[PDB]
């Protein structure tokens, strides 16, 4: 995984 | 390769179901609350509390046309669309998380400042005929506005412009996104689920409340027009928060999802659901700006609906086996509850009437419904003492070892009261013979000490026949 | 000459007092506060809601301590005895002003919170035991501080130094002063008297009320300690929030009238005038640091007070003329009120209790009491049809033509309920024969729509004796 | 007089 969001 | 990392990866399907989504609740709640703010501007109200209310839906339908016309264009292109990058600079990038944060303080404090004014109207007519003016509200609706854009302003130093290419030069992978560690976006997320949803909705919720019941009693114990359109603006303010707590709680769980989760838990599965559950929580948002104008149009159907529950919970006390039948039918909410918290089946519990109940049951009642302190139905049964009531509740499906916020079990009451043939019916369906209150008092100790000794035995009974099991 | 008109002109003796009651306001409040701090610190308890409310006390005492340590001291050098030059520099006149503005946000924001829990833990117990944790609690105070903070903002930017020298160079003439014009003072001022005061306030008195009403209710209708200790935390909670409404009342005015006051009226007179009520509404300020303390030592005391008041209310309902007596010798407040609004006076009129009436007036009972829809002890008296009554009321100074909500004087309900003597005595008192309700109804139309026909006669006489004067 | 007060 790792692979966190950018959109808030 | 250079901006991989930033694909979102939600199918054709559903960008094109949300752009038709987004697009309808554009016209739907631009009409809405276009219609709304001219009408309410050209408006001229003899009576103090009319122009006043019509101040606050005035400011409602501002706040949601800011949404609709700036927020929305820009959402549906640059975080339905076209994730990366982003269009509209760093000015851009803030003013457009600035304006969405403002806009839910404003909507938050305008419904709590509503549900005040309402207050005073029923509970403190007098006073509010002379502490309340026109000019006074305008000036106090500038003071929300400018209160909620100071407390926003945490959205302009926590957003802003990054290069998230792999190496933070390709333009493709420049993002509008938070530029604050997760430990401050944490705090700033906080501050809007607190102060903008969970602190303000609780308060207009408890304000409008004992304004209703309030109503009920000062009509039951006057101006017809008055109450009319009282009864209206407490009923059409209740379903505005009701409807303003359910399309909100999906997008601060989502916020709170951004700042919580952790790397590692962050698999591509859970990355895709969020983009998903995003599409989601923002059209509920968008829903929050179209709804108010139709809940408004709704008001004579909200006063109808109130009316049918109202007239199930005195059918069921009264004793009206025909009345509660019509009722359901026309389609009366089963499950209403009064001041006290008791719904139907609790007040037909308490009073006998083994027909109301068993009609109830069978129209889908919720037979576990608490009331404010933690009765269900069987608590009552138990308590007035009705054999027939528990054994059609039990049967139903009722908690034998439901406990009050005093940890009062059913056989507690049944014990207490002299229920011999209760204590045995509640025991037969798993009934803990040695369950204790806040004070340690057994159904044992409570049978003693009101002189039940008859009782007190086959309790006694009870607790030997678990100690024989070993 | 160079500095002349920066010169305030209090007397010695004012500067001497003011510092005393400073520096008295000083040790009394940091004791207090400081001693409340460190004991809640080092406190654990077993029960949630003990926990949380103590959570909510440290904040109200911390934010005292911080206007007590260095608020005080700066405004006793710089504002009480040298009015210029400004010794702290631009940050000092800056963080001064964002610091006593924030501390009021974060007072009014607790006092809300607090009054929210108490209201929960009356009136949802069961709903309170299970949403309600330490945690999010301690979450939420730090959202309040927050947003405290982003409230005063305005103040980094209203406020800051300014050379008032005759040219400007003059060292003598720097001061910490507004920095913007009057419109943009105005409006930063309003956001502060809205925002800290009145309507946190209205809310958690309205909040604290129904609590108080409810926990009646609810013990009339349980945990002998729960009700002991919530009853002393709704009477402290409404100690506190009356010792903060008469301790900024003042200080609001004041700030109302740096604004509004236009240059063409600031006589020397006022001027100085200005300068000695800011002695005193700073004073009140420290006193409310000072105060909460106190107030919680007090608890049993407001209990007293409280049980007292509300045996008077019985006393002059039941017909208890002894009982009366002996509860006014204790101190007992002949003016208190219940839910609907009535003091003793009214609970008296309204039963007959001629006695009670005459006891409780000599003592010293407001006469002309209104409910919350502006019914008068005179309005009770003739609705109920009780001569005597309203003789002693009217000889005592009873409003003959005292109106309710609705605009109904004494001689409609004398006229509506057939009281015939008690029309002759309300209109020889001067009672306007054709006084008009809101919906332009008469005594005289009131009397024929109840069948009343002597009473419109009599009324008839009396309308056409006007005209033969006049 | 216009010689309004300088201290808030
Ligand atoms: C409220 C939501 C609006 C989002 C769309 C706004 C687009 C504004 C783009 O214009 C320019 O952006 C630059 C970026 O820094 C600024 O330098 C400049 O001043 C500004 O004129
Ligand atoms: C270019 C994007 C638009 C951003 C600015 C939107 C306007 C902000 C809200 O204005 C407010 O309107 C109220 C009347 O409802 C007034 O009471 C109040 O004084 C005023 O401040
Ligand atoms: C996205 C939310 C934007 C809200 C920004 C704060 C607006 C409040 C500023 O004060 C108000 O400015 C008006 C002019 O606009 C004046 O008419 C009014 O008298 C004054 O009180
Ligand atoms: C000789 C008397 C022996 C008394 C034994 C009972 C324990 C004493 C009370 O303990 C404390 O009670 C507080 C309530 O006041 C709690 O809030 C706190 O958490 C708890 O530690
Ligand atoms: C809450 C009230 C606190 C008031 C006391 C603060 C005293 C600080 C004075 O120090 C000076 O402050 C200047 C600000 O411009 C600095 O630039 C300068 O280096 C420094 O010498
Ligand atoms: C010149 C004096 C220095 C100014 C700063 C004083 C401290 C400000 C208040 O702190 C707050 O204390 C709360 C504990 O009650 C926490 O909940 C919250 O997270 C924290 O932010
Ligand atoms: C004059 C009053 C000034 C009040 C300023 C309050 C800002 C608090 C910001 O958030 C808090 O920052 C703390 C940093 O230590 C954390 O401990 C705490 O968890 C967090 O929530
Ligand atoms: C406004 C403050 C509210 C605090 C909420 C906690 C109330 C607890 C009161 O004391 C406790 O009451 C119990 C009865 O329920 C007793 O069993 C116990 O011995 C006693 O310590």
């Amino acid at each position: 995984g790792g692979r966190r969001p950018y959109i808030l | 390769g250079p901006n991989s990392d930033l694909d979102v990866n939600t199918d054709i399907y559903s960008k094109v179901l949300v752009t038709a989504i987004y697009l309808a609740l554009f016209v739907v709640g631009t009409v809405g609350n276009g219609v709304t703010l001219f009408t309410l501007a050209r408006k001229k109200s003899l009576q103090s509390l009319q122009s006043r209310v019509d101040y606050y839906l005035g400011s409602l339908a501002l706040s949601d046309l800011l949404i609709l016309l700036f927020a929305l264009p820009v959402d549906l292109y640059n975080f339905i669309w076209v994730h990366h990058p982003w269009a509209f600079g760093d000015a851009g990038c803030k003013g457009y998380y600035f304006l969405r944060e403002a806009c839910t303080y404003a909507t938050a404090l305008n419904v709590v400042s509503l549900s005040v004014e309402l207050y005073l109207a029923i509970c403190h007519p007098f006073k509010a005929k002379t502490l309340m003016s026109r000019s006074r509200t305008k000036k106090f609706i500038s003071a929300i506005w400018l209160a909620s854009a100071l407390l926003a302003i945490p959205m302009l130093f926590t957003m802003g412009l990054q290069n998230l290419s792999g190496d933070g030069t390709h333009p493709g992978g420049l993002v509008c996104t938070p530029i604050v560690d997760t430990a401050t976006l944490r705090v700033v997320i906080q501050l809007n689920t607190f102060m903008s949803f969970l602190f303000p909705m609780l308060v207009a919720s408890i304000l409008n409340t004992v304004a209703a019941r309030r109503l009920t009693v000062m009509v039951h114990q006057i101006e017809p027009g008055r109450v009319q359109a009282l009864r209206r603006g407490v009923l059409v303010l209740r379903a505005v928060v009701i409807a303003f707590v359910v399309c909100w709680l999906p997008y601060h769980v989502r916020r709170l999802m951004f700042v919580y989760i952790s790397d590692e838990q962050w698999t591509t599965a859970l990355f895709d659901f969020y983009h998903y559950f995003y599409m989601l929580s923002n059209a509920l948002v968008y829903v929050s700006a179209a709804i108010n104008p139709i809940l408004y149009n709704l008001a004579e159907d909200l006063v109808e609906d109130w009316e049918k529950a109202r007239k199930l919970l005195e059918a069921a006390r009264k004793g009206q086996d025909d009345e509660v039948r019509i009722l359901l039918a026309n389609g009366a909410d089963v499950n209403t509850a009064d001041e006290t918290g008791f719904t139907p089946l609790h007040l037909a519990a308490w009073e006998g009437h083994l027909g109301i109940v068993e009609v109830l049951l069978k129209n889908g009642a919720d037979v576990n419904a608490n009331d404010e302190r933690g009765h269900t139905p069987l608590h009552l049964a138990a308590y007035t003492g009705h054999l027939e009531i528990v054994e059609v509740l039990l049967k139903n499906g009722a908690g034998v070892n439901a406990t009050d916020v005093i940890g009062t079990a059913p056989l507690h009451l049944a014990a207490m009261w002299g229920h011999l043939e209760i204590v045995e019916v509640l025991l037969k369906n798993g009934a803990d013979v040695n369950a204790q209150d806040k004070f340690g008092k057994t159904p044992f100790d409570l049978a003693i000490d009101n002189g039940n000794e008859d009782i007190a035995e086959v309790l006694q009974k009870a607790a030997t026949r678990e100690l024989e099991v070993l």
